[PDB]
């Protein structure tokens, strides 16, 4: 089971320095052959490769990046780092660490990936109000409101309920934090008897609110 | 420094449709990889040295060419191969990725089913009134979606949010967002989401009082 | 070009002092024979190893340190079954 996750904040400030860190397991960087590297995408935008780490610690670095990355590497602990200097807006980005082998120059195994933005706001965490429905199928909700920055997690009953939920893309309101709401379609019948709960993580500001919908 | 492009860019076609997508390189490479990208996912290797298959990748995947052209092909589209689909050469630093192309889906009509949600208690406890509708999955993403407020339609102050095409169904998902203050949310009645879509005869109108 | 044939040739003689080495056992035992076994795999490893360093030394292009690097391996690969085999003329 190889297997890579991504860690650092999901928020940085214009000019400061990002250190993210990648922290791998079932592989090593003290076999010969093994590599990891680091690729970012911007929102809606192309995938971009920025550096690679070699387990004779040789290191390559995108040209485009000029002079902004260093790459490190703690075989023992099982951890690459990245460290991106002055940052700017445009440096927001999902960042991924993938292994790639000298057999392969291609990367077969990624990381889910970590949200940066690069903004000089302040974190804040969602408020959650319920989507009530009234009176064959019904639907109810949450809308998550007023926070900063991306992203927000919503599940709902803790994950036991799945099938038919849609949770949409948020939108940067006019006052700069994000709104987006969740909902699921479930039958009339279950209204009044089963409890539906929406589960709702905002990692960047460590916030969990668990808000129950009744009619 | 070896840039790839991809076309087309974007593609729609049926399930059960034989696809294809090229990517032509500004210089020579030994090989070309393709990795296959879903809504807010890691990308996932596809097929490697050229035409080699990726673990958990079916058949109807497969990969050709050399040089400066390649081609990725699917043989029969299924709805789970909504995706954007990269290539990648890893033969000379830096390694680039193809712009991308997304792969659509084409299926049957499918009208919404349509919702509207007041404003809860909790809300309107501070300053804002926040009216949801729904329109849930549907075909094609095309929709009109109006504000009636005791029948002044409204402009200017509602955001609409889709949804990714499902991966299993292939239809969409929107919410329209009526934004309001408790001032004026109170001062009026009746509130109404109207939609209007090819899968609807005639528009369809859901409302509320209070 | 000529890199495979010193490999391939380094790698079948590995797999010689084992056939050596297990034939006048054929000739604590069993335990000395599991020894030979872990010894011979850690030879052909750390042979691979060092391989891939000068490999990835080498100022050559990508395509090139991959053709190297995986005729490498599978001749390092191909011994580890070679030699696996005779530990099973053992066991």
């Amino acid at each position: 089971q190889v297997t890579l996750r991504e860690s650092g904040p999901a928020l940085v400030k214009p000019t400061q320095t990002l250190t993210l860190t990648c922290t791998f397991s079932g592989f090593s960087l003290s076999t010969a052959g093994m590599s990891v590297g680091w690729i970012r995408q911007p929102p809606g935008k192309a995938l971009e490769w920025l550096a690679d780490i070699w387990w004779d610690d040789k290191k390559h670095y995108n040209p485009s990046l000029k002079d902004r990355l260093t790459i490190s590497k703690d075989t023992s602990a099982n951890q690459v780092v990245l460290k991106v200097t002055n940052m700017d807006p445009a440096d927001t980005a999902t960042y991924y660490c993938a292994r790639d082998m000298i057999f392969n120059f291609y990367f077969d195994v990624w990381g889910q990936g970590t949200t940066v933005t690069v903004s000089s706001a302040s974190t804040k965490g969602p408020s959650v109000f319920p989507l009530a429905p009234s009176s064959g199928t019904a639907a109810l909700g949450c809308l998550v409101k007023d926070y900063f920055p991306e992203p927000v997690t919503v599940s709902w009953n803790s994950g036991a309920l799945t099938s038919g939920v849609h949770t949409f893309p948020a939108v940067l309101q006019s006052s700069g934090l994000y709104s987006l709401s969740s909902v699921v379609t479930v039958p009339s019948s279950s209204l009044g008897t089963q409890t539906y709960i929406c589960n709702v993580n905002h990692k960047p500001s460590n916030t969990k609110v668990d808000k129950k919908v009744e009619p | 420094d070896i840039q790839m492009t991809q076309s087309p860019s974007t593609l729609s076609a049926s399930v059960g449709d034989r696809v294809t997508i090229t990517c032509s390189a500004s210089s020579r490479v030994g090989y070309m990889h393709w990795y296959q990208q879903k809504p807010g996912k890691a990308p996932k290797l596809l097929i490697y040295d050229t035409s080699k298959l990726a673990s958990g990748v079916p058949s109807r995947f497969s990969g050709s060419g050399s040089g400066t052209a390649f081609t990725l092909t699917i043989s029969s589209l299924q709805p789970d191969d909504f995706a954007t689909y990269y290539c990648f050469q890893g033969s000379g630093y830096p390694f680039t990725f193809g712009g991308g192309t997304k792969v659509e889906i084409k299926r049957t009509v499918a009208a919404p089913s349509v919702f509207i949600f007041p404003p809860s208690d909790e809300q309107l406890k501070s300053g804002t009134a926040s009216v949801v509708c729904l329109l849930n999955n549907f075909y094609p993403r095309e929709a009109k979606v109006q504000w009636k407020v005791d029948n002044a339609l409204q402009s200017g102050n509602s955001q609409e949010s889709v949804t990714e095409q499902d991966s299993k169904d292939s239809t969409y998902s929107l919410s329209s967002t009526l934004t309001l203050s408790k001032a004026d949310y109170e001062k009026h009645k009746v509130y109404a989401c109207e939609v209007t879509h090819q899968g609807l005869s005639s528009p369809v109108t859901k409302s509320f009082n209070r | 070009s000529d890199m495979r044939k010193d490999a391939e040739r380094r790698f079948d003689k590995f797999v010689e002092a084992a056939k050596n080495k297990f034939d006048k056992f054929k000739a604590d035992m069993k335990k000395l024979a599991r020894k030979e076994a872990e010894q011979a795999r850690r030879a052909v490893r750390n042979r691979l190893s060092e391989l891939l360093s000068k490999i990835n030394d080498m100022p050559i292009t990508n395509d090139q340190k991959k053709l190297m690097s995986n005729d490498v391996l599978k001749f390092a690969a191909e011994a580890e079954k070679k030699i696996e085999a005779l530990a099973a003329d053992a066991e």
